[PDB]
């Protein structure tokens, strides 16, 4: 880290894109709750039998256990038992969100929010 | 002549052998720095969407 470097180079300093995380025009509400997982910026997350966030799990189970069904986005990263601050309310960039295996299609991460207050739908 | 060769001198000949500048016809700018490294920031801006 002392020296300098006399001698000719080139340098891809790096590059920039922007996320973009709204789509549209609704009220965006958000909350915060204990986490219960290490949960990842605009993670999908729903909240476990105990309370707490976890992200969201699709098909946990035979009667669905409650991780299944998805309550917010992460709005900052967090690792088990801190807070998570996490959007309830809003329309949401699908793209940009974390999203569990086999969530594929636009379709299907539609219908993890329609009896909800967030709505997810594509950017142009 | 006997002790030494007169002469005459004539004119001299000097041939002095450049490299004329031509492809820096196409640097014109020029950059005087005092920093480590020079830096570029290319955008591409694809507007022709409908």
């Amino acid at each position: 880290t002392s020296l300098p470097n006399y001698l000719a180079g080139n340098g891809d300093l790096g590059s920039w894109e922007p996320t973009q995380i709204f789509a549209g025009e609704a009220d965006i509400v958000t909350e915060g709750g204990a986490a219960g997982a290490d949960i990842e910026i605009y993670q999908v997350i729903a909240k476990n039998a105990a309370g707490a966030m976890v992200p969201h799990d699709p098909t946990a189970t035979e009667v669905p256990a409650p991780q299944s069904v998805a309550i917010g986005i992460a709005a900052q990263p967090a690792k088990s038992g801190q807070n998570v601050p996490y959007y309830i309310g809003g329309v949401f960039n699908h793209a940009a969100l974390g999203w569990h295996a086999s969530l594929d299609t636009l379709a299907k991460r539609q219908a993890v929010f329609d009896r909800t207050n967030i709505h997810i739908g594509n950017l142009y | 002549a006997g002790l030494y060769t007169t002469y005459q001198l004539l004119e001299v000949q000097r041939k002095l052998k450049t490299l004329p500048a031509f492809f820096l016809q196409w640097f014109p700018r020029q950059i005087n720095f005092q920093e480590d490294m020079i830096a570029f920031d290319k955008v591409i801006q694809d507007v022709t969407r409908v």
